[PDB]
């Protein structure tokens, strides 16, 4: 909006003084992890005799 | 009498063939020409009676 940027600009006088103060910050971004598998069975007898 | 191995992929059964000579009762068929033709029930030579 042209009215609030011109409003919050960061004007300056001719004494100076503490008048424009900032900061900043920082934030975390996280993972994961996690297991899988399966199995399966059979017997002798399946495999000898098909 | 003498063992007889079997194969491995073949299931869990087994079969043979019997051959049942001619002059035999058993030889049960409708293959007979009679010395004059005239066609008749048994295939076998006089069958096994003696």
């Amino acid at each position: 909006d042209v009215g609030n940027i011109t409003a919050k600009m960061p004007t300056l006088t001719e004494i100076g003084g503490r008048v424009n103060r900032v900061g900043f910050k920082r934030v975390e971004i996280k993972g994961k992890l996690e297991k899988y598998g399966f199995f399966r069975e059979y017997t002798q007898e399946q495999l000898d005799f098909d | 009498a003498d063992t007889f191995s079997m194969p491995k992929h073949y299931g869990k059964e087994i079969v043979r063939l019997h051959y049942i000579p001619l002059l035999d009762d058993r030889n049960v068929n409708d293959q007979g020409i009679d010395a004059s033709g005239a066609t008749i029930a048994n295939g076998n030579l006089y069958g096994s009676s003696r």
